[PDB]
């Protein structure tokens, strides 16, 4: 595909 | 619908989150002779096999069963404001915890949009892997994503 992959936005939780 | 290098998405049914996920291996499991280990039909239809999918963003994991039900393609479409629609289905990011903060890709409904002089509010329903939010506000109305479906 390439020389990397993009990833979309994302985030949720209650990281520490 | 789902093939080997496919890009599609994967929902945990624990917490009923999508996540970016890609496809390994497309496999089945049949019975020793008349007696299954456990399936709702013998293999022979692409919705009677199971799918292999990994998580980009936790890819530790190794290699996932899923069945179709919980795979979907990954959305290509991107709908505006003016492009709302009601009774659409699309996925945005809800946090249970903390909604006004950042949440994950939780699917819902369009259920009324309001618009007022300088500012706008959509209404929409989240559905959890278990737990029902329906009738919740959206505080994030930019983020709007489309479902595909293959048809059938």
């Amino acid at each position: 595909t390439g020389k990397g992959k993009w990833k979309r936005k994302s985030a949720g939780g209650g990281p520490s | 619908l789902y093939k080997v290098n496919e890009y599609v998405d994967a929902r945990d049914t624990n917490m009923g989150a999508w996540f970016e996920a890609q496809v390994v291996r497309v496999t089945r499991k049949a019975p020793s002779r008349d007696e299954p280990c456990s399936s709702t039909s013998r293999p022979a239809l692409e919705e009677d096999v199971i799918y292999h999918v990994k998580y980009d963003d936790y890819p530790e994991n190794g290699v996932v069963q899923m069945n179709s039900r919980d795979v979907r393609a990954r959305a290509r479409t991107i709908i505006k404001w003016q492009d709302l629609e009601v009774g659409q289905v699309v996925m945005l990011n809800y946090n249970p915890d903390n909604p006004k903060e950042r949440g994950f890709w939780y699917d819902a409904e369009i259920s009324r949009k309001r618009e007022t002089r300088t500012a706008r509010e959509l209404y929409a329903n989240v559905v959890l892997g278990d737990d029902s939010l329906n009738d919740c506000r959206i505080i994030f109305v930019d983020e709007v994503f489309k479902i595909e479906r293959p048809g059938e």
